[PDB]
């Protein structure tokens, strides 16, 4: 509820730290297709 | 070359369906707790 | 004679050896690139554990 | 003289390459298994929702 409105950034921190993952990862992608 | 790439994403948003429910139904689960903490 | 045909074989295979590790080197680099990409992705799915 | 010392020179001019091309050879076949290990895992990872 506010311990818990981190019951979200604690999941939204891992709901998109897993976006570090894909834009990190087309930057791998388009360096093959220079 | 080796596997599958973008059927990542397909079982990528499948874990984003079986994970998000989890907490939609860890709150049903308060409909009970909101209110009978109250009686 | 044989020390000149040898010296014109073995010119040619170092030109060709050169070549061949630039190529080489190109190629590990492309292909730690396709690496570090999914290694990416196995983080990401990773998690979701 | 000149002819007899530069085609030692070039023989070991040669050897020197090939190690450099082995060596890399082989840096190429380990990122190839590295490369197929990982790739195996996130099969895992993404398909073993059975946990």
């Amino acid at each position: 509820i506010q311990k818990k409105r981190q019951n979200k950034d604690l999941i939204e921190l891992q709901a998109l730290i897993d976006s570090h993952f894909e834009a990190r990862r087309k930057e791998e992608e388009e360096l093959v297709a220079l | 070359g080796a596997a599958s790439m973008d059927a990542i994403k397909k079982k990528m948003q499948m874990l984003k369906l079986d994970k998000e429910n989890a907490l939609d139904r860890a709150e049903q689960l308060e409909n009970e707790v909101a209110r009978l903490k109250k009686l | 004679g044989e020390l000149l045909s040898k010296n014109y074989h073995l010119e040619n295979e170092v030109a060709r050896l050169k070549k061949l590790v630039d190529d080489l080197e190109d190629e590990l680099y492309a292909q730690k690139l396709k690496y570090k990409a999914i290694s990416e992705e196995l983080d990401h799915a990773l998690n979701d554990m």
